[PDB]
């Protein structure tokens, strides 16, 4: 347990590890200031705390410019050199001393991928979006470039990656939340946009990192892949999630990112429950091959939350101003359940004691919601604070013209995946609800396309 | 500024450090550590929080969140692209790096 | 006259929406009549009351305010 | 068109920002003029005194109004119905 | 109710802003509890259950 | 102009220091983390942010050691070895390397005291409080010891030091507060005690060491002192402040403390107006003799405001929900002046970059207070969270029984006043209010002591 | 749990260190600097505050600050322990040290 080691003890009859002696590998953050008697110990925050695309664009001035074409004018983003997606645009590969990607599969020797995001190759899914985001912004610069031929490649380099960020805050802002926080947390805790503060600090805190893993819970075990009728791909149609952890092989050798996205689309995802939080794919056998032994999930999140020094789930409550409970009866009427209660105060001993994350996804889900009221408080309030405290908005006044924020208005996400992709039948609006082929698919030639003809200088 | 710029700097302009790269989290709430500032809970055996025995986070995976993986349910109003917008959103807004 | 009909249907839609009503039942105008019908009745026989025994033929605002006054209902502004 | 809800919280919001009288001043003028018949005939009301029974008159059902909105979520409705009224009548001790 | 009135961003004391000062101070309003203030509205107040 | 030195510049045409190449005297405060580039500047607080009677008792456990009578077991604390006052203790001598009390007076050759704050020769005025503090602590421990003959030392210094503690807490709750915020802002901001609320922060705030500055605007140009009949004492009835900083001399060599604490107890304030700020002593003559050149206060707290990277007067208005001015009319109209505003106007240029302290004091003063609504504000605030967050507050319980509370809720300053000094006619009640003799004098033998038989065994 | 801690540790039982000596301060608001993080306003010459110049603290004080004493105005309601006593409580709350 020397530092900056923090390993998980292993309780007694343990189903999955039967030596005691062994611990789960835990390496405690970087802190603020190494080594002070002084300062209350705090972690630091490696990407900017906005919705600005940072995961296709980078975060630090080097990475950032290594991210870019810097060959021609046109202002693009570097690609693949040796594989392609149908004659379509892969991620760069990147170089590091310990490749995980090639641990995973050694005859393949595919390396991980290079994005603005150092963990955008934990799997097929997560390549698959910034493949496609990257694809949006390169289309995006090339139509502008066309249509405005007298621009230089950092200007259409710029254009894009506004036009790509104000996207990204569209659809997170007008499609994620409302299904996240529910129509009722939804008006209260992010009401109309007003104005600009200048006032509102739109740093990230440091509960919200733990508050927003609340996604563990709707993990699921396998991986999708679909064909071009939505139906079963073999072989291999649904692949244990063991086998996907940082393997960017089944990307490049295994049919590209568009069956990956048509699974995406058309399978429901894992409900949370009382009785069923987390799966054992990720609570037993995460980076089963690429480390030792497996870790757990919902483990390293609570011990994440205790390393920080996170107050207690009753410390929250108060903080959003919900009763705290503070007996086995007040706890079973807060959580409406008796059994989980029982549990949660035989293992802790007393509420103040309860792990942020655990309550959190502990507590009854809300209407027509995804997240308990402790939850879609700190959301609410973590993204409304993002939102206010932005100066590059796209509806504050003075980033976008009127005809440009009309044009914009009317983007959505299957029309992005149809545009970018070989897909030609995509769900409908609201993709982040429709999951049944063919009853909301459509044939992807109806929704409209952005217009960039308001872009004309 | 025309444009945003790449590493967060003189996005505000009273405090330009505010929401940049490379910087301190912001505290909500007073940090709750075992000797005070800078030692977790659980690290020396045989300390107590607030009157109670520390449980390992591992026991309460296991004694809680596992369930057989049979009793899985779907959800009929949501889809895997929720998931892996949040996941996207998420590496998007922050990310904690440790030391190697 | 059956002037206990001028108070309309829209008026006590009003006045519960200023209470924060959200949604109101079509059973609920003639009760909330029938209770307006008997404060009025019950004030304005307290305020004639007093009339009555000042000498006078016209009711003023001061015997209004008394009236509410000695029901626990002090009313501000009118004297 | 505007789904049921909608409207009705408008109308709350404006209401309650609003200080003006919600009741027509001479249907009201009228009906005290009637009640007031039955004690005495040929009486003379100044405008002060139709004023102030029209202002406690309002501030009376609206307090009423908000009692019945907090006993009909009490029995988890939305609706507002005339056994509420009655429930917060009886409590409040005007018609125990 | 100058602060009231000056949050309000106005300039003269009406009787809202009366209204408004007596209601929103706890030891005021008990001591003012079955007081009606002419021409002074009510509190914006709406319940979280009829909220949609 | 090199780190840690942080010089004040100096205008063209200033009236006393013709020389425009000299410079004032600065050091910046040091950092809570000693070099860094991730997190922002915090300084430091040296002592407890509990009014726990911290000026006598020390912060730090060597101090508080050293402080003691350890050669008894009375549980005393240690006085003067060398002086007495007509009898009574004097506060014990301190060893300095560079000692500036030595400085004021050459011949004399009396170092400067020692106490729980390193600041306690500034003036005689704040010795002879220390002093009374000390001796007020030392009576309340030997009465204690008479009471309660089986008491060992460490006991009664605990004791003493609890009753001292929760004197000073009720006498400035009780008195000095409500004239300083006046009553809109005490019962705005300091509401009835309710119990002990574990979540309320305690600590001290940033902008609270700039807010709490107002009293330098309450200085007069004079020291005065007063014989046995309140009459101006023989020689020097007043001496200019400039000739009494860092004098411990005048303490030990004239007289004692009693005509300083008549002084004060009987001597007007001086009013804080719009057009009379500070006088010209603490302005152009400060630690004149101890220093090359004299400081200026008033600047002095704005540069430290200043290195702080305290935000403007706007944006602290905008933090206590007033109005934030932005011309010079609307300054005009919140100030209630215009000269004032026009001269603020010309200086700064915009009211976002007024400074916290001049903004505080420009302000025109509350009803029956002496502070503006801004400060006000931040003092209430920040008292009301020393109360609230401290777990040995006086009315909490357990820390004292309803007797001992009872007794305690009778205690007055000029009753410790004329309890431990030969003072014999005190001020009525209020000391901080009468200022006038003999319209408001008693005899001191009409006022009750405090009763200690509560504290039997 | 009797008696006060002279270090003040132990009074907050959630936090042991709020509260204590020695200890960085709370900010009500973010940090104001020149550049961000470690400059204050006027250290370098020709930076701008907020899209103006700095003042010279020293001229302010002159321009605004000083007035004639001869026109001191006695405070007919207050005393010096006024003055005096908010020192001494000052001195109880707070000390910022600086290098010597
Ligand atoms: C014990 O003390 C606790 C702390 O008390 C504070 O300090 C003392 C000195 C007093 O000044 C006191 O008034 C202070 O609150 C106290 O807990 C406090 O309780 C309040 C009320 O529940 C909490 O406020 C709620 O917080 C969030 C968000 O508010 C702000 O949070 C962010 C975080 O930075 C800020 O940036 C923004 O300004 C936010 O406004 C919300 O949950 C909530 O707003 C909603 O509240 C209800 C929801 O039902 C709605 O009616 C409202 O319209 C809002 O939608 C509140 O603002 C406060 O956070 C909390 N503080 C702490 C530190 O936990 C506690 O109650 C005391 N206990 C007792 C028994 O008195
Ligand atoms: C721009 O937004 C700021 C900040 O708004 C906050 O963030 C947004 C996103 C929303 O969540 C808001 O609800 C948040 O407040 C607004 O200025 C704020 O104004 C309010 C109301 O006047 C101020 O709150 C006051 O603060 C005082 C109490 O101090 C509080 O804090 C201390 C120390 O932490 C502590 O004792 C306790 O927490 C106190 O509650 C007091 O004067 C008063 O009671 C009131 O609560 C708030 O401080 C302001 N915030 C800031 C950062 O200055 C602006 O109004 C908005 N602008 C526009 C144009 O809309
Ligand atoms: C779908 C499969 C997922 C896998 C395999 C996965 C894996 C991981 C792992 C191993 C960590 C490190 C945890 C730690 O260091 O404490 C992490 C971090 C994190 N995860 Fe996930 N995750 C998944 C989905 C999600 C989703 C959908 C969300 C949110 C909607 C999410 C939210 C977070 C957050 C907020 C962190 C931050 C931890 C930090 O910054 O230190 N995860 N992820
Ligand atoms: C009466 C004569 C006083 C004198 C001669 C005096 C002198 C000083 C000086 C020279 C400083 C150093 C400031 C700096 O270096 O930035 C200081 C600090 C301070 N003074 Fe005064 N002061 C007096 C009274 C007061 C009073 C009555 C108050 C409040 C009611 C007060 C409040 C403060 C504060 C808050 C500080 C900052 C503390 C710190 O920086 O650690 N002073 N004083
Ligand atoms: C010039 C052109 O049409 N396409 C280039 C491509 O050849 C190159 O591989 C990529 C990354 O540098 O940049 C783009
Ligand atoms: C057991 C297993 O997973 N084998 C795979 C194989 O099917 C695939 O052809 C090869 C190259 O992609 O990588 C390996
Ligand atoms: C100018 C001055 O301060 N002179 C003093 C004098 O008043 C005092 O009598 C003497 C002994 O204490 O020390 C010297
Ligand atoms: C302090 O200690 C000395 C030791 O010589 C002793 O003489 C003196 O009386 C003590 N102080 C008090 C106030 O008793």
């Amino acid at each position: 347990q020397q530092p900056p080691c923090f390993p998980l003890k292993i309780p007694p009859n343990d189903p999955r590890i039967k030596n005691q002696a062994d611990c789960i590998p835990f390496f405690r953050s970087c802190p603020a200031c190494p080594g002070s008697n002084i300062t209350i110990r705090n972690q630091i925050n490696a990407l900017t705390s906005f919705v600005d695309a940072s995961m296709v664009y980078g975060s630090e001035e080097p990475l950032a410019r290594n991210l870019r074409n810097m060959s021609n004018q046109l202002g693009l983003l570097a690609v693949n050199q040796r594989f392609q997606d149908n004659g379509r645009a892969l991620l760069p590969f990147d170089n590091l001393h310990d490749d995980p990607c090639l641990l995973t599969n050694r005859s393949a020797r595919i390396p991980c991928f290079l994005a603005g995001d150092t963990r955008s190759s934990e799997m097929p899914e997560l390549t698959s979006m910034h493949t496609l985001l990257l694809r949006e912004h390169n289309r995006l610069a090339t139509e502008l470039k066309s249509l405005n031929p007298r621009w230089d490649g950092e200007r259409l380099y710029q254009e894009a990656r506004k036009i790509v960020g104000a996207m990204v805050q569209i659809i997170t802002y007008r499609d994620y939340l409302p299904l996240v926080l529910g129509p009722t947390a939804m008006r209260k805790y992010l009401p109309t946009y007003r104005s600009y503060n200048d006032s509102v600090d739109p740093r990230i805190a440091n509960v919200f990192t733990n508050a927003f893993r609340y996604g563990h819970t709707l993990i699921q075990p396998f991986m999708f892949r679909l064909d071009n009728r939505y139906q079963p791909m073999e072989p291999n149609p649904r692949v244990p999630l063991s086998r996907v952890f940082f393997a960017s092989w089944r990307v490049v050798l295994e049919g590209g990112i568009d069956p990956i996205l048509r699974g995406l689309m058309a399978t429901p995802a894992k409900l949370n429950r009382q009785n069923q939080i987390a799966v054992d794919e990720i609570r037993e056998r995460l980076f089963e091959q690429v480390m030792r032994i497996g870790l757990d999930l919902p483990a390293l999140n609570m011990q994440r939350s205790r390393d920080h020094g996170l107050p207690g789930y009753n410390a929250w409550r108060r903080f959003c101003g919900l009763p705290q409970p503070e007996t086995v009866g007040q706890l079973g009427t807060v959580l409406r359940n008796l059994k989980l209660a029982r549990k949660l105060m035989e293992q802790y001993g007393t509420p103040n004691n309860i792990d942020i994350w655990m309550g959190g996804v502990s507590e009854p889900l809300k209407r027509k919601g995804r997240v308990g009221p402790l939850l879609a408080c700190i959301i609410g309030t973590q993204f409304r604070k993002l939102r206010d405290g932005d100066r590059f908005w796209w509806e504050n006044e003075g980033v976008f013209s009127m005809q440009q924020r009309q044009a914009l208005a009317q983007i959505s996400l299957p029309r992005i995946i149809c545009d970018n992709t070989g897909i030609t039948t995509v769900s409908k609006n609201n993709i982040f609800m429709s999951n049944s082929y063919p009853r909301d698919f459509v044939n992807c030639s109806t929704l409209p396309a952005l217009n960039l003809a308001s872009w004309r200088e | 500024d025309k444009y945003r710029t790449i590493t967060g700097m003189c996005n505000n302009r009273r405090s330009p450090t505010l929401g940049a790269s490379n910087r301190a989290f912001v505290r909500w709430l007073p940090a709750e550590y075992e000797d005070g500032f800078s030692l977790p809970y659980g690290w020396t055996p045989g300390v107590k929080r607030n009157g109670f025995p520390v449980a390992l986070a591992r026991a309460v995976s296991n004694e809680i969140v596992r369930f057989p993986t049979d009793q899985l349910t779907p959800d009929q109003e949501r889809s895997l692209m929720f998931m892996q917008w949040g996941q996207l959103l998420d590496h998007d807004l922050d990310f904690t790096p440790e030391p190697a | 006259r059956d002037n206990i009909q001028g108070i309309t249907k829209p008026a006590i839609r009003r006045l519960a929406r200023r209470g924060g009503v959200k949604r109101i039942s079509g059973l609920i105008y003639e009760e909330t009549r029938g209770v307006l019908k008997v404060f009025l009745e019950n004030v304005i026989r307290d305020a004639v009351t007093y009339t009555e025994h000042a000498k006078r033929k016209t009711v003023t605002a001061m015997d209004v305010v008394y009236a509410l006054k000695r029901q626990g209902r002090t009313l501000y502004g009118f004297g | 068109r505007y789904r049921p809800g909608t409207v009705a919280l408008r109308e709350i919001r404006r209401y309650q920002k609003s200080t003006e009288l919600l009741i027509r001043k001479l249907p009201f003028q009228r009906l005290v003029r009637e009640i007031a018949q039955d004690f005495k005939t040929d009486l003379r009301f100044q405008s002060s005194a139709v004023m102030a029974l029209q202002e406690a008159s309002e501030a009376y059902l609206v307090a009423l109004f908000e009692d019945t909105n907090l006993c009909a979520i009490h029995a988890k409705r939305v609706t507002i119905m005339p056994k509420d009224i009655q429930l917060a009548r009886r409590i409040r001790g005007e018609r125990a | 109710a100058g602060n009231a009135a000056r949050d309000n961003k106005k300039t003269r004391i009406i009787p809202r802003h009366l209204q408004l000062a007596v209601r929103n101070d706890e030891e005021l309003n008990k001591l003012l509890g079955r007081v009606t203030i002419a021409q002074g509205g009510v509190l914006p107040n709406i319940q979280s259950v009829l909220l949609p």
